[PDB]
């Protein structure tokens, strides 16, 4: 069962690596298992319920490791199907990915652990939590979106900013004498970042009229300038999923793409790393030193369509029509004036 | 070697047609010529922009030794292959069956025979189930 | 009156059953009653005015069973202007369909309840008030716009749950000693998803310098972090009822919807189900054994037509110009091609 | 029953020009021609994406056979029908004058004559007012 | 200076009524003007300022009537550049309209009260605050935006409501024995309530951890359904006025109305409503019983202009290339069909 | 190495002014320098750390006011890459720059404060704080979309006034008796303006039955509309910044840049203000009084230059599809009629 | 009155001209080619859609009647040419040079002379200034 | 001066073909084909609106004069040169190559010759390194 061995193989990789449907659900079964122990660890510092809390914390944390020692290894195992990790040194550089030397650094070191060192728990928990992505596509795609919005994210945050220190300036001076809560212009800085923001605790409020009065005119412009990043930010990921979305749809590469592989196999059938291949060869002794000679020719050919498909890799939804109306255009230019020509050809008889 | 060297070497006089030292866009479309095909102007400018490196409008022999001399794994041509397979892994799986390799590679574009992608597949799918696994096939052969 | 027998049925299943216009007002009504019950339970609970809530809720509650009881009899009695449901077998199996189940199961539950079970009265009126939808449409929306935004809405909690992790962390180390609100990790933990969701009670806020320093950083990034995906998904239904909006007005589906009743008629007229057909037969054998040679070349172009029909059935706005263009500019490279081969053979004269 | 069965192979070897056990896209061109309508040759091929389901480019007795086999009850037309008509519902209430079905109908597409037209306003209109209710018409006829 | 009396009317009827650039400026001062009377109003009722406050009310209260009074009266005034107020009738009808008559009623009404009635005073302050608008296109710009979106807001509402019955249900089942502050279900409901609007006012906050971790998950769920329609509207509103200035800058109306001032003008000079009307007489007398003759034809001409002009008053930006390139390429069918025979015709010689 | 010199204040030049690449990383470490500096100042005004505060502000004072003089000093000497500030008069225009004279400023009153002024001080830093931005550009680009949205706006503020007076109102009425909150209306209004933003202080909660009923209704209305302008502005920032991006990827107007500077090189050559100019006096003299002849003729194609430049400056992505789509089909037009016509020509031989 | 009744019955009669009781398209286009004009058949076809009430094909007496005998007052054309003159409000004040009424009114679509647009203006600018407020023209008029 | 007076005047003259006390388009077109390029109708016609004031069709001699009169220092070019530049400053950072400014100027539009452009790189690039700063040539000149 060789095939079948090497299709159990293909499996494994496919779910555990890159997955596309129903794996999350296996990923999902092993985020509720490690964020149940992250809760138990949390429930263990509180002093009254510490029994019952390490009294499943050992157990649970022995099932983790185990479904992480079991992951690791058959990772290792199905890492066949790929190419780049076939036998001792493929598999090995593939122990020497930084994020399976992570895995395996913290699977040996919690057992460890098992061989005042519970806070160096909770830290290895939060660092397994973070391990949960594989990938680092969350702070890629919100660094992107971020870099995009950068001008009217700092200028949101600085109107705000210059909003906050009139607005907690003037209430100090207004709300100093009586009332103990603003006793310096610090305190009275703390009022300013707790409203602004919306989160109103209830220590400090304003307790007169000039300071009330004031509040009252710098609350409709201060809660309204310290929460635009959050629908600034909201509405890009909106409108950048939806243009993904758009140029989803749109791919239309697909003749580069069967180019690239065309010439590509172009290219491998005439190199020289293999005596038995002689149908693209004949294929081209057919339609007609020379090996060199169709390789040459072969390999440009190779790279143009390298070139086209690079080219043709990025059409957009309104480049689409934008550019193709361009061409279209002016390729009808070229044809209103060989229209004009020729018809003058048929007036020239 | 020396033997491939001068093996371009022949090839660069093969593309020579005046004698110029270099390789004219002409030449480059006598010799397609040569061997049936008839291309386009623009079609040999993109090779002259794929080989030269300095802007004259020819190929020299050191920028045609240097298109000779790379192999598929001095390309970074991986993510570029698995996107062009991926516009063809229409589920999105990984998988194509070979007789639709055929008819697409066959009917787009630069068409070939049908011993020559049944040589694709025979190359691509290893163990030989005619579902591909692309990516065994570009780890194989563009690494 | 057979003909306003069956028109009468037919304005009772229009407003019960899918409404238009103005038979949201009639569902208006009787979601105020039903609501008002729900409110009046809910005073009925308070010790104090147990009393009046009673005094009203039997009365109120008779009121809405019976208008349960004959919208549901109606409902039976109008679905005849629907075919599936005609005479015994039909209307039972519309007494089959789960949702009138339910509708009856209530009734004659609440009827029971009347024939310690106020708690099963506020169940059965939360079950009641869910029942108020009838189509299940809302859930379908929101998961719609939720999977599809699903990555966006994934990176905001977790980059969230990580700052909500990392601030309340530092905080806690800096304010352990000199304050009684944070005791453990826990109540850390508690106050940190407080002020995040910028919700801030109060309980618990930060009493140092090292400790309001910190939160005075991570707040302006954990508040913009957890107000996200509100408006993410605000501006998600709106892009999507924007989108709905156009395509709404360019369905230009009518020829191949004109083609698929055409063609329809011309299976049915051909089919062997009926022995009177005979006009169509005639405008087949004017047009000039031969029933099933008509009959089969019928269905395939009713076929033809069906697919047709499914192809034309989903025109974008932006697929409306994309394709076009790209047909029209094809189109244009024949018409180009056409003149120039054509006035060569006004040339090869 | 043997008798539709013999019917439709009477049908099949009258599809049938050539005797291949199969009917090739161009023995429907010359029937439909048969029948006076001079079709195109992708019309027919979408014909045959209809009936055939081995994709062989023909029409064999099995597939025909289907073809006439099933009825509006085992097509599931019922949204299908339901959104044609609701295109053609243009205030969406479900209602369409007889006279708006006639100038539709008969002037749109492959349009047909008065009398059909009547009798789908004689069959679609029930209790016969001219104002049909389309969903009583598919109810009836489509499920 | 008869004109320069109408220049003068016309002048105070453009700033008065619908208002172009710097009029706001006046509105602004108006408007500030009523609204300190409002707030002065408001530190009436306070028992220890009331002095200083009825001290500026009076003479302000004065000032802010003479100010309404002249400006009612000058607008009668100016409305002669309307010609539907001119003279007696037009004046008095424009004193019909319900607006000025609402004005009118507050002048006499304010001076009657100077002539326990302070809380009228409020009331009628509240009323002359509305009394700004004068048009009520906020209500329809908010209509119209809800009606569009009213599906979403009411998905938005109706799952936030189950969630909060379900997570408020839960938490006090959780929260009854343990805490005096879930007492009812009543009090549970307040808290509910309270927290998904992200209000937080702390007087009710869970106690215990069954309470505490129920709300801890339904949390990020509530505060994200509560701010939904928020976030919704906003968006609304923005792509609203983005697609109308879009549509803004693409009137190209311009064709059929010039046509339509045409046919009007010609319509009128056939008109019988006037004897000296020769020279658009002549115009057709010169071009070629005859009088009605040449005015039915014309009045068929202005009819087609106000349809033409009809239709062309809705171009989009969507539907403009849309509707534009359909029209395009059907228009390039006849084309390459005229082309094809034509030179067919060629052929044919 | 004047070659050298002139490089080396271009470099300066291009790092102080206008920044391209890591210039910001500069500037970020003077932000936090500048920062810092008032973070300290604010610390000193605190009783207890006042010690520690001053110890490290005259210190990190003379750091910055050392980094601020020779910032200013070698801006100075870096403005030669600019021709307009070149020698004496050129930098001292320079100087006169508004800008640089409030720098100056500030450096001589600082150093002026080291030769109970603290509040100057801290003064003085926020007004070094204002300086950071140097262009102005936050708050025209807020203007810009606060102006396009300003009706939405107002809509939006309007309303939500109205409902936080009626709400306020309403809830005052209904709990004047039972509760020492609501003691006037002013307090009331207070409650209000603290709920409706969702700020929730917890000073002043409803206590009763008719007033928890109250604002249980009026609640999800203020809180949806005292929270739009939020929403509104941030779509508004995200559909502008990704209209900015589309239309900056569509300049494409290279060609009537390059003819900017082409006739703009055209006309200096041909004018007057040089003598050893023949070059393209020689090159029209070859194309072939004759000075201004030519002269003149180039100023016309200098200006016709200048406008088209001035037109095609302003390409749009909708505009562009639009204009170029009319433009297309009305060439078009005279494609198809030219067509006709001459075929017409070919029958009428 | 009898008068115009019995002078539109003339306008009727000189309309037709086979005599069938109604006015059909043809006679529209042949005494529209009696003034001079040569319109086009959609273009008389829309003057059917605005007389005809039926839907004919034709103008019969009563609707002919209708269409003479209501005057600007009786149109609801208030809105509709105040939005035209919008279009050619170019500011926004409400107002136009005379010399710029000329230029577009006599160069746009179906133009006229030149005393016919000082006409205009001499009704429509009141007052005599050239900058016309066309609300007082339209409120004087079109009411 | 008065010199430069009577010289503009000779000028006047020398566009002056027949002699109305203005310069007409044609007499525009004529002198353009009098150097050997045969300018558009709406060439000429855009010219008279960069000219002209008030709107007659031509060319006087006072719109002539201050056309002529005016230089560089007062057009207000400063922002729109700068643009022109930075569409052409692909980079973004103010610098491009010699050999670069010689292949767009010399070959988009209205071309020049290697002298001309080669005298725009002496002018531009002041300390004559070939990567020139746009802002030091439009701030020398155009100021």
């Amino acid at each position: 069962r060789n095939a079948f061995y090497r299709k159990l193989q293909n499996f494994l990789y496919n779910v555990l690596e890159r997955p596309r449907g129903w794996a999350f659900i296996y990923h999902a079964y092993v985020f509720l298992l490690v964020f149940s122990c992250l809760v138990l660890s949390v429930f263990s510092t509180i002093k009254e319920y510490e029994k019952s809390s390490e009294g499943a914390l050992y157990i649970l944390e022995i099932v983790t490791i185990v479904v992480f020692g079991v992951e690791y290894f058959v990772r290792i195992w199905a890492a066949g199907c790929c190419c780049r990790y076939r036998g001792w040194r493929g598999r090995l550089k593939f122990a020497r990915k930084p994020f399976c030397v992570i895995d395996i650094m913290v699977l040996i070191a919690s057992i460890a652990v098992l061989a005042s060192a519970l806070r160096s728990l909770r830290f290895l928990q939060i660092l397994r939590m973070i391990r949960m992505d594989r990938r680092g596509g969350t702070w890629k795609l919100l660094g992107s979106v971020v870099y995009a919005h950068s001008k009217e994210l700092v200028t949101a945050w600085y109107i705000g900013f210059l909003c906050l220190i009139l607005a907690s300036f003037l209430v100090y001076l207004a709300e100093k004498g009586e009332n103990d809560h603003f006793d310096t212009y610090a305190d009275a800085l703390w009022w300013g970042l707790i409203t602004l923001t919306t989160i109103g605790y209830g220590d400090k409020y304003p307790q007169t009229w000039n300071g009330r009065l004031l509040a009252a005119t710098f609350t409709l412009i201060g809660v309204s300038f310290f929460a635009l990043p959050a629908g600034i930010l909201g509405s890009g990921f909106a409108l950048k999923v939806q243009e993904q979305h758009r140029q989803k749809h749109f791919e239309k590469r697909r003749n580069p793409a069967a180019g690239l592989i065309q010439s590509a196999w172009r290219f491998y059938a005439t190199n020289l790393s293999r005596t038995d291949l002689h149908s693209t060869w004949q294929y081209y002794e057919r339609t007609v030193g020379l090996k060199v000679s169709i390789r040459a020719v072969c390999v440009m050919r190779f790279l143009v369509s390298k070139r086209k498909f690079k080219e043709s890799l990025r059409p957009y939804d309104v480049m689409d029509v934008i550019e193709q109306y361009s061409a279209g255009h002016l390729d009808m230019l070229s044809r209103i004036k060989s229209l004009q020509s020729r018809v003058d050809q048929i007036v020239g008889r | 070697t020396e033997e491939q060297i001068a093996e371009f070497k022949e090839a660069f006089s093969l593309f020579d047609k005046d004698g110029d030292g270099t390789i004219t866009t002409k030449e480059l479309g006598t010799v397609m010529r040569s061997l049936g095909q008839n291309p386009t102007e623009a079609e040999l400018q993109d090779m002259i922009n794929e080989v030269d490196a300095d802007g004259n409008g020819t190929i020299d022999f050191p920028e045609f030794l240097t298109m000779m001399a790379r192999k598929m794994k001095d390309t970074d041509s991986e993510e570029e292959i698995r996107e062009a397979f991926r516009v063809f892994d229409k589920d999105g799986n990984g998988y194509i069956s070979a007789a639709e390799l055929r008819h697409v590679m066959t009917n787009l574009g630069e068409k070939l025979t049908d011993e020559e992608v049944d040589e694709m597949i025979r190359e691509a799918d290893i163990d030989g189930d005619g579902q591909v696994n692309y990516e065994e096939f570009v780890q194989m052969m563009t690494a």
